[PDB]
């Protein structure tokens, strides 16, 4: 029954000071240039309703 | 060849950009961005209904 109220998403986290937090975020980034997240979006949302 | 905003700034014509500038992914690669400031969306625009 309305807009959004704000702009946010979500990101993936890791604890401070982690290994894993710079290549998942560089992977996390290149995914979005290559659009599997967008196309993930599409398969769960978009292509899922009846 | 960058214009506008980016344009100035790429070229170093001028040294901080504080104008209705939205960050995007792409001018990322050529100038940076501070946290956001306010947020907003992209909406539709017409003349109110007779």
């Amino acid at each position: 029954v309305g807009g959004n109220l704000d702009s946010k998403g979500y990101g993936i986290a890791t604890p401070k000071g982690s290994s894993l937090g710079t290549p998942v975020n560089l992977a996390v980034l290149k995914l979005s240039e290559q659009g599997v997240l967008d196309k993930l979006k599409n398969k769960w949302w978009y292509d899922k309703g009846e | 060849i960058w214009n506008g905003m980016v344009g100035e700034l790429v070229y170093g014509k001028a040294d901080i950009a504080i104008a209705p500038l939205t960050i995007t992914l792409v001018r990322e690669e050529v100038i940076d961005f501070s946290k956001p400031f306010m947020s907003l969306g992209i909406s539709i625009m017409i003349k109110k209904p007779q």
